[PDB]
């Protein structure tokens, strides 16, 4: 069990003890996936509106 | 009233806990899946522990200690005794043992083998596995260059323990035996043994020449089948006892059960830390079947803890109803068979 | 978030009109439209329901519509008749003689542009409508048919907001004509496809409940509407007052609506008394969940919930109230789905209602509800067979294939249910 | 000196900041109109509390945060008050409409509209750090917008601040404290959409937080408000280190350096002691020896699991009040030979310790009583998955039946992305069984 890097200073000190050693999406790709689920939105309510206009 | 649901359909011990607690009025079973049960009988494997005590307003409690398989495994009981200080490698009551794969101890029991061939000692070794289920995948040689070709034959870990070459045999039928006991422990890790336990014989004398044929050598019930000495090649402690009592002047008690108790103290206590629920968002409790066996100098040794234990069949009633009031009902109120072994 | 409130035809207005009573009084609001409340929390949430004219004055944000004058001058003439906004009252003088298709298609056709024509005014004054509440008979002819053609013009030009209503469903038991069934079923119809949510209020149960439990030998509409104006003014609950959990239209119907056309509600309310005795935690909590509390005329033991939404009103234990909902639960263990975790909501609110010192309003969507539907179908096919009573449809312009559709889409929504129910 | 801006979405992640910024500006004597008499350096400085201050001509000492919500109710309160003068109005951005619990909502619909005002604001605090270490971000995995706004934001702060720090905050779903029906599949999907773009969550399980002031309050039914001044003191003391004078994790990378040797596995288990009732008018103080101790009891972790059947692969003690490092290896020591504490073995059993002189301080007429030393146990425990499984358990018994779903394809998302979110799960919950089973 030893103790290692210990730090002191005026608020508190810090300090290691060891007990045993050891044995992305662009910008584009997302405005994408934004629009294309607005257009699967849109796409529904035209069927909609469609619909109730029959 | 309380709830439970049932996840172990094999269990011939928790089908009648099951029958007597809706023979209450005051259980209902509900589907295996429903979430909202007090009590769960749980599967034998993969039970999900980490899914109980989420339940908003319901104490919940099941019938297994997540992690005592530490204990029911041959495996990890030899590892759990050596590497356990409070078991210590100097524990005395369980024999030489080495876990071998096909961490691993194949070097250091040839190391003692050694030692017993140049001392021309009792030099006979039985090799198992808790994957040999029933009567199954089991070899006891005095060689032991032939003991690690059965585990190599198969592919999972075996343990290699000394056979124990001078077993204590009942008479008539210069027999052996074996002794099982049943350990309740409940939620507050009080340590019940069940006053009844049983004795699974041999039929047929015991025979130290050729180990070859593995009937007078393996006492369990289902390689037995035989019963004339006993009804099922089993004999119950009253009669044990007035046997012992007759052929060597001592009881059951004094020459075998205070030992059978420190041995079900040490072991169970060893782990408590581990696995009590004590101060958990759910309970445990559980039945444990230790397996014990019974040298001529009256020294009784540990050979197995099962985590999932049958009965004896005139004994599922009164045990059963044991479990209901000493684990169910102490959490779940309505509106003795065991011994209590004390400890810490 | 204003909510738009539109009431059509007889029993629309006239339980309509008793639901505004209810609640501005809760809300401390007079007969005059001002308010004369002792506590904050009756103003907090008021402009969901009001309007805030000049002068400190509070106007409902109802639209009031018939296609005949007489239940329109009853409320006007009523006791909280002068608040409704004059401008709101849009009336016929042609009726539409108990006749779905004189509602929806012909006489409820020449008048549902003025409707629109209000509730577009109201919508534009909204700083951000949540959506619409219509109250409605679908036995009658203006509720059922001009309600649901109403219903289909407001999707049309508000399509992304919420739709509920609260619509009562006829019953032999409290008849006015024997085409009600006919009637019922195209509506059923109608709101299966537009609606978010609906409130089904049988008038058979209200009937039971008035004679059986309120000991009233002979109940009237005025007494059913007790019950109704009662269960509104505890479903609307959370959206009108400063209760925490911050509900709107819209997550509610998304906590309750698992699959989109099954969004029928059985309803209940407890006390109902034949009082000034304290009602305790445990006794609310078991009369909102017995059947003898519930205003759809269905067994729920003979089905399962969905979801469930309890709200508690008064000043209670609320580890009373969480310890006997969950107690409750466990009393109907089989009775909820297994596959919706945690589908029981309790909410509790401080103010309780008028004369109560505590309350209770159930809101199960439960498959049991299959069995109004199945009563109605029942009738329907009965008459349908021999296409008794279809001149007076047909007479409007009407072909018999739009019955044997609408009778298509209501026994299938049953089957839906019972689907669900064994899932 | 290097800033840390902190960003708050939906109700639970603005009234937890708000929470938080109340406990720091009475850790750093700071007032509610912003001054701080104790700051001699008028206009500037580059002390350890500007990491999440900046400061006015006027002496006025703003919290560098901003606080996002799609209806204004909740924001609408910090606007007026206590701590209404901290803040800048630009700070406190509100929409009109909210999620309605619906992540596709709050990720797709309104994200969607919202998004890029968010940045601008977030860019304009981070137009006025010298050296920005990262984001501090807070919200619930249960709401729709806690859930759906956040792991859009997420996504473009990992485009627009791509070598910066982001750690997470996150309010687990528990039913006894208000909840949605569909909270399970919310958190999910955002678990999946946020994973790679985290490199350090602190999830709080609301079950944990509702039990520890119902046990150690007494409080019969704990208020938001009870729960987030917890809440507050848990995450004070996991962020000290950033806003005083010390050498343990002292920026937003040493997270990751010390509790996060895998990025996957990067969510450790905050264990938190001691909880005392104010009201508790005879109270008995703690030693180093008992709170340490404490660390290892389920009954005060922030998520309930059982750690004695996990293993570790890191774990760091923060202990705030009259701690000398002596009493630390003692109470160390003794909790070795007495307790279940396995690392994998590619890993040093041991602990990093940092001691702040400072104790705990306490909102005025609260619940918590002012103790003379507490501690924060951080450790990455392989028992935390218990609570991916049990979330996991619970959306497969919706999802078979598609229930709820047409709310979610409703706003445009995609079925798929339910089952590619439950994979990623079922991924994760594979990684901790590898490193901690045996
Ligand atoms: N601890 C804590 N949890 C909260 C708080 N507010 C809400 N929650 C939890 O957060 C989840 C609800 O999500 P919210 O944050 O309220 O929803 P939201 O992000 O505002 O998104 P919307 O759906 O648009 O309202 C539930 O599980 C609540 O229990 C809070 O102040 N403290
Ligand atoms: N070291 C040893 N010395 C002598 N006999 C032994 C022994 N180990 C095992 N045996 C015998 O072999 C039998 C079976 O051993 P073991 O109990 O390990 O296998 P098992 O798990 O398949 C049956 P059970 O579940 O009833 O214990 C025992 O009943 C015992 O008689
Ligand atoms: N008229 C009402 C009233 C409520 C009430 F009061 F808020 F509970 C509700 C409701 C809301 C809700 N929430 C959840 C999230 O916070 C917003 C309100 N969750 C639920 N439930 C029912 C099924 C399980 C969830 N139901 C619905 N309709
Ligand atoms: N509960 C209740 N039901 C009513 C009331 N008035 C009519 N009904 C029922 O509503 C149906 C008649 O429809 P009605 O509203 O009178 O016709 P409408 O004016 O054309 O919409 C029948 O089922 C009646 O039993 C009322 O005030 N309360
Ligand atoms: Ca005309
Ligand atoms: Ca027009
Ligand atoms: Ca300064
Ligand atoms: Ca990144
Ligand atoms: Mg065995
Ligand atoms: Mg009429
Ligand atoms: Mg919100």
């Amino acid at each position: 069990m030893e103790v290692i890097e210990l730090n002191k200073c005026t608020s508190g000190q810090s300090f290691e003890v060891i007990l045993k050693p050891p044995s992305d999406p662009s910008l584009e790709e997302i405005q994408k996936k934004l629009e294309a689920a607005e257009e699967r939105r849109k796409y529904q309510e035209a069927e909609l509106l469609k619909h109730l206009a029959e | 009233m309380y709830t439970f649901v049932v996840r172990d359909e094999n269990s011939s011990v928790y089908a009648e806990v099951s029958r007597l607690l809706l023979a209450t009025g005051q259980w209902k079973r509900l589907r295996k899946d429903n979430p909202r049960f007090n009590l769960m009988l749980g599967e034998r494997n993969r039970l999900p522990f980490g899914r109980l005590g989420h339940e908003p307003g319901l104490v919940q409690l099941v019938n297994y200690y997540r992690g005592a398989d530490k204990l029911c495994r041959k495996a990890s009981l030899v590892k759990l005794i050596k590497t356990s200080p409070e078991l210590s490698e100097s524990c005395t009551w369980f024999p030489e043992s080495y876990v071998i794969y096909p961490t691993d101890e194949r070097e250091v029991f040839l190391a003692a083998y050694n030692r017993r061939r140049e001392g021309r000692e009792g030099n006979v070794w039985i090799a198992k596995s808790s994957a040999g289920a029933k009567g199954e995948g089991i070899l006891i040689s005095s060689e032991a260059s032939e003991l690690l070709d059965f585990i190599d034959e198969q592919g999972q870990v075996h343990v290699i323990q000394k056979y124990l070459e001078k077993p204590l045999l009942l008479e008539p039928g210069h027999r052996k035996f074996d002794i099982r006991s049943w350990v309740l422990v409940d939620h507050l890790y009080n340590i019940y043994l069940y006053r009844e336990g049983v004795l699974r014989t041999s039929s047929e004398p015991y025979n130290s020449a050729n180990f070859q044929d593995k009937t007078c050598h393996l006492t369990n019930h289902c390689i037995q089948k035989y019963g004339r000495y006993e009804e099922g090649n089993e004999m119950f402690f009253e009669e044990f006892n007035q046997y012992l009592m007759d052929a060597l002047n001592t009881t059951l008690e004094n020459s075998i059960l205070l030992q059978i108790k420190h041995i079900i103290r040490s072991c169970l206590m060893c782990i408590e830390p581990a696995i009590s629920t004590k101060h958990l968002h759910y309970q445990s409790f559980q039945l444990f079947g230790f397996d014990f066996m019974v040298d001529e100098e009256l020294k009784v040794w540990l050979i197995e803890v099962n985590g999932a234990p049958a009965c004896a069949q005139k004994l599922y009633a009164e045990l059963c109803q044991g479990i209901v009031d000493v684990a169910i009902s102490s959490v779940f109120p309505l509106a003795s068979i065991f011994i209590k072994l004390h400890h810490h | 978030r204003e909510i738009v409130h539109i009431q059509a035809g007889q029993c629309g207005n006239q339980i309509g009109a008793k639901f505004w009573e209810v609640i501005s009084d809760e809300h401390g609001i007079d007969p005059t439209g001002s308010y004369h409340g002792d506590s904050d929390l009756q103003l907090e949430r008021i402009n969901v329901y009001y309007n805030e004219a000049t002068g400190n004055k509070y106007v409902p944000r109802a639209i009031l519509v018939d296609l005949e004058p007489g239940t329109m001058d009853s409320v006007r003439s009523g006791p909280f008749g002068q608040i409704f906004r004059p401008d709101n009252f849009v009336f016929g003088q042609s009726g539409a003689g108990n006749n779905w298709a004189k509602g929806h298609y012909t006489e409820g056709a020449e008048l549902v542009d003025s409707v629109l024509d209000v509730v577009r005014k109201e919508s534009e004054s909204c700083d951000c409508l949540q959506g619409f509440q219509l109250t409605h008979s679908l036995g009658g002819g203006t509720g059922s048919g001009m309600g649901t053609l109403l219903i289909s013009k407001i999707r049309e030009e508000y399509p992304d907001r919420i739709m509920n209503t609260f619509s009562v469903m006829p019953s032999p038991k409290v008849s006015d004509t024997v085409v009600e069934p006919y009637n019922a079923t195209l509506s059923v119809h109608q709101l299966v496809e537009n609606t978010d949510e609906t409130y089904c209020i049988d008038n058979e149960a209200l009937y039971d409940i008035c004679f059986r439990t309120l000991k009233l030998t002979t109940p009237t509409y005025g007494d059913l509407n007790h019950l109704v104006s009662a269960t509104m003014s505890g479903v609307t609950t959370c959206l009108r007052f400063p209760g925490q959990l911050n509900a709107d239209l819209r997550k509610l119907a998304v906590n309750m609506v698992p699959f989109p056309r099954l969004h029928f509600f059985m309803p209940g309310f407890a006390p109902l008394t034949s009082q000034y005795r304290a009602l305790t935690v445990p006794e609310l909590t078991q009369q909102m969940f017995d059947s003898k509390n519930m205003m759809a005329a269905c067994d729920p033991r003979h089905g399962r919930y969905l979801t469930v939404a309890a709200i508690f009103r008064g000043r209670m234990s609320m580890k009373e109230v969480d310890e006997q909902m969950l107690n409750v639960q466990n009393k109907n263990s089989s009775y909820f789905v297994e596959w919706i975790p945690n589908n029981v909501k309790t909410a509790v609110c401080d103010i309780p209602p008028r004369g109560l010192k505590m309350s209770a309003t159930f809101i199960g969507n439960s498959t049991a509800i299959q069995e109004l539907f199945k009563r109605i179908s029942e009738q329907f096919t009965a008459m349908f067979r021999r296409k008794a009573f279809l001149h007076w449809y047909t007479g409007e312009g009407m072909d018999e294939m739009e019955f044997t559709e609408a009778e298509s889409n209501m026994n299938d929504l049953v089957s839906e249910y019972q689907q669900y129910q064994d899932a | 000196m290097r800033e840390c801006i902190s960003i708050h979405v939906g109700q639970a992640g603005v009234q937890i900041g708000n929470a938080c910024w109340e406990l720091y500006c009475l850790e750093h004597g700071i007032q509610p109109d912003g001054q701080m008499p104790s700051d001699k350096t008028i206009g500037g400085g580059d002390d350890s509390f500007n990491t999440f201050f900046s400061e006015t001509g006027a002496g006025k000492h703003v919290p560098r945060a901003v606080f996002v919500d799609l209806e204004p109710t909740v924001i609408d309160e910090v606007r007026t008050g206590t701590y209404r003068q901290l803040f800048h109005p630009e700070q406190l951005i509100t929409g009109k409409e909210d999620a309605a619990n619906n992540y596709a909502r709050g990720h797709y619909t309104i994200g969607k509209e919202i998004i890029d005002l968010v940045l601008d604001r977030i860019r304009k605090l981070a137009d006025q750090c010298t050296g920005l270490q990262g984001f501090l971000v807070f919200h619930s995995f249960g709401g729709g917008t806690g859930s759906g706004f956040t792991s859009l934001l997420m996504e473009r702060l990992s485009v627009d601040y791509g070598k910066k720090s982001k750690l997470e905050f996150s309010i687990y779903p528990a039913p006894q404290v208000s909840t949605a029906v569909v909270e399970p599949y919310n958190s999910i999907l955002t678990t999946h959409t946020t994973l790679e773009h985290s490199d350090c969550a602190f999830m709080v399980d609301n079950e944990a937080i509702y039990d520890i002031c119902r046990r150690n309050l007494d409080i019969e039914r704990p208020t938001y408000t009870n729960l987030n001044r917890l809440i507050s003191q848990i995450v004070s003391s996991i962020t000290a280190s950033l806003r005083f004078d010390g050498a343990l994790n002292v920026d937003l990378t040493e997270f990751q350096t010390n509790l996060v040797p895998y990025p996957r596995i990067h969510f450790p288990l905050a264990t938190y002691a001691p909880v005392i009732s104010a009201e508790k008018a005879y109270h008995e103080q703690l030693s180093v020896a008992e709170i340490t101790n404490a660390c290892f009891e389920p009954a005060n972790q922030m998520v309930k699991c059982d750690p004695r059947h996990g293993k570790y692969m890191a774990c760091c003690l923060l202990y705030r009040g009259d701690v000398v490092p002596k009493d630390v290896n003692a109470a160390i020591a003794t909790i070795k030979t007495k307790r279940s504490i396995q690392f994998v073995d590619w890993c040093p059993t041991g602990f990093k310790v940092g001691i702040n002189y400072q104790p705990p301080t306490v909102v005025p007429g609260g619940d918590l009583a002012k103790v003379q030393r507490a501690v924060c146990m951080l450790s990455n425990t392989t028992a935390i998955a218990e609570a991916w499984a049990r979330l996991d358990h619970k959306f497969d018994l919706m999802y078979a039946k598609r229930a709820f779903v047409h709310w979610y394809v409703g706003e445009g998302m995609e079925e798929g992305e339910f089952s590619e979110a439950r994979e990623d799960m079922a991924a994760l919950e594979k990684d901790y069984e590898e490193v901690g089973v045996d």
